This record gives structure tokens, C-alpha cells and sequence, in this order.
């Protein structure tokens, strides 16, 4: 019957990722840009 | 191509100098939705 019993606090790290693939504009195209503008010369 | 609003005494937002002074002459702009091609993917799955 005896068992211990432990509670607290952990931090799992920034090197945390549980899922595969990626979350944010999934099926944007692997290149595409979006609205930008940039510096050039004359 | 860009612009700007003349000396805006009436009637004046599209009677316009040219901006590009500041831009480019031809900048690359977009309109509407994108190109696209559809095709449905589980039934033909299913039929190979």
C-alpha cells in the first residue's frame, strides 16, 4: 500500500518541440514570400 | 507605378506628381487571388 508522494515545479527548456511538421501557415508554399518591400541603388 | 497628392487646393487626390522620385518606375504588384490549380486527392486514392 505505501507509496510516497512528491509535488512541485519543473521548466522543460527551450529546446521543447512535441510535434512534427510546424504550426503556422502550414500549407503556405515552402518558398513563397509575403508582402515586403526593400532598399536597392539607383 | 506610385504617386502623391498635389498641392491639394480641391479635388486633388488622384491629380498626382510622381512619387517614384523617392520609388522605382516599375515595382511588381499583385491583384485579386492567386493562381491556383484544384484536385482532389482521397477519392483518387481510393480508385488507385
Amino acid at each position: 500500500s505505501t507509496y510516497f508522494d512528491i509535488r512541485g515545479v519543473l521548466d522543460r527548456g527551450p529546446t521543447f518541440k512535441p510535434y512534427s511538421g510546424t504550426a503556422y501557415n502550414a500549407l503556405a508554399p515552402k518558398g513563397a514570400p509575403n508582402s515586403c518591400e526593400w532598399e536597392q541603388n539607383e | 507605378q506610385a504617386v502623391k497628392t498635389t498641392a491639394a487646393n480641391g479635388d486633388q487626390g488622384n491629380t498626382t506628381w510622381q512619387k517614384d522620385s523617392t520609388f522605382a518606375e516599375r515595382n511588381e504588384i499583385g491583384v485579386g487571388n492567386n493562381f491556383a490549380m484544384e484536385i482532389n486527392l482521397n477519392a483518387n486514392l481510393w480508385r488507385n
